[PDB]
């Protein structure tokens, strides 16, 4: 990658997989190197070693490298030191959670646990920001109310809350998109949805201009056109 | 005094390359804390420009209040805001109101 | 783990406590309206019973 970045002077798009294996590997040979094991058996040089890898990857004047690094979070405990050390070092975190996968939502991305450096209102544009801010509040509300729905039921919630819950369930399955590489896994044609188009389509939903659409007509759709089309299909 | 506007590495070399450091001493880093008698009670305000911080947990000068919080919540952003507000007081010529941030 | 499974379960119990607390208070509020109604209703009933009793 350095050769590409520097000498060929081109942009790159690095990918490394799975970087927990990188941590783990170093931990093992640390032990063999005779160093007194550090916390949760990780190498005592973990920080600097991770640091050397990450620091080496950067966008210089010479080139630009867009790394995407997979990380395996052992037993989905991000509090474990190996993910936690990596967690700081990476610019644009994305968490893929067991629960969301289990909900049958593929991507498995955890919506309220996805933070990116560039997400700032100016950077992504005010409209993008505002739309996404509304999504975040709605989903977070849905989660807070989820416990209440669990014991009390949905009938004891506010009228406003009940509409918010209904939108949240719709939004939850509006996230679903079938992958192009899961024309093998699910055999459902993949979708590439333009950024502007997504902002617009989510805006409509939030405005409730599709509160006459059933929940399953948001499942594994694409754009706005698709939400409507799958509603018509289901209606039959 | 002259380390203002210098991004320097730990050694002391400018890593922003703003040339040789203007400095009036080189001092040991193993230097000790100021004695019981050399302290005075804190009472001089400092305003961080954050409404909640300034009212709910007011901060004074020479204070050592922790900022302990959840991982990568742009923890540094909350802190950085304090530095920015110091521009208002700093711009002024009253040396009581000049906080030279590090 | 032990540690986390304890903690999540304890959190559940805490949340449950909070909900049962909330309900109990709200129940008291709701109860006040209920009791008021029951008085008025019972008074109304007594008039009908006045006929039935006296009638045999």
């Amino acid at each position: 990658a350095e050769y590409f970045r520097d000498e060929e002077g081109q942009d790159v798009l690095l990918f490394i997989d799975n970087i927990f294996r990188f941590t783990q590997a170093g931990s093992e040979v640390s032990a063999l190197l005779g160093r007194i094991p550090s916390a949760v058996g990780y190498q005592p040089t973990l920080a600097t070693d991770m640091g050397l890898l990450q620091e080496r990857i950067t966008t210089t004047k010479k080139g630009s490298v867009t790394s995407v690094q997979a990380v395996y979070v052992p037993a989905d405990d991000l509090t474990d030191p190996a993910p936690a050390t990596t967690f700081a070092h990476l610019d644009a975190t994305t968490v893929l959670s067991r629960g969301i996968s289990e909900l049958g939502i593929y991507p498995a991305v955890d919506p309220l646990d996805s933070k990116s450096r560039l997400l700032d209102a100016a950077v992504v544009g005010q409209e993008h920001y505002d739309v996404a801010s509304k999504v975040q509040e709605t989903l977070q509300t849905y989660k807070s109310l989820q416990d209440i729905i669990a014991i009390l039921g949905m009938d004891e919630l506010s009228e406003q809350d009940k509409l918010t819950v209904e939108r949240a369930r719709k939004i939850q399955r509006f996230l679903s998109q079938p992958f192009a590489v899961a024309e093998v896994f699910t055999g459902i044609p993949g979708k590439l949805v333009r950024l502007k188009d997504t902002v617009a389509s989510f805006k409509a939903v939030l405005e409730g201009k599709y509160d006459n659409i059933p929940e399953h007509a948001f499942y594994m759709v694409g754009g706005i056109e698709d939400v409507v089309a799958k509603a018509e299909k289901l209606a039959a | 005094p002259g380390l203002l506007g210098r991004v320097v590495d730990a050694l002391g070399n400018p890593i922003d390359g703003k040339g040789p450091i203007d400095a009036a001493g080189r001092s040991r880093a193993q230097v000790k804390a100021p004695g019981i008698l050399p302290r005075r009670s804190v009472h001089e305000p400092v305003q961080t420009g954050l409404k909640a911080v300034d009212a709910l947990v007011p901060i004074g000068r020479g204070q050592r209040e922790l900022i302990i919080g959840d991982r990568q919540t742009g923890k540094t952003a909350v802190a950085l805001d304090t530095i920015l507000n110091q521009k208002r007081w700093n711009n002024g010529s009253d040396e009581s109101k000049k906080l030279y941030c590090v | 783990a032990t540690l986390k499974e304890v903690e999540m379960r304890l959190k559940s119990i805490k949340n449950i406590e909070k909900i049962t607390k909330t309900m109990k208070i709200v129940a008291s509020t709701r109860l006040s309206k209920a009791e008021k109604a029951k008085i008025s209703a019972k008074k109304m009933d007594e008039a009908e019973q006045l006929f039935y009793k006296n009638a045999e």
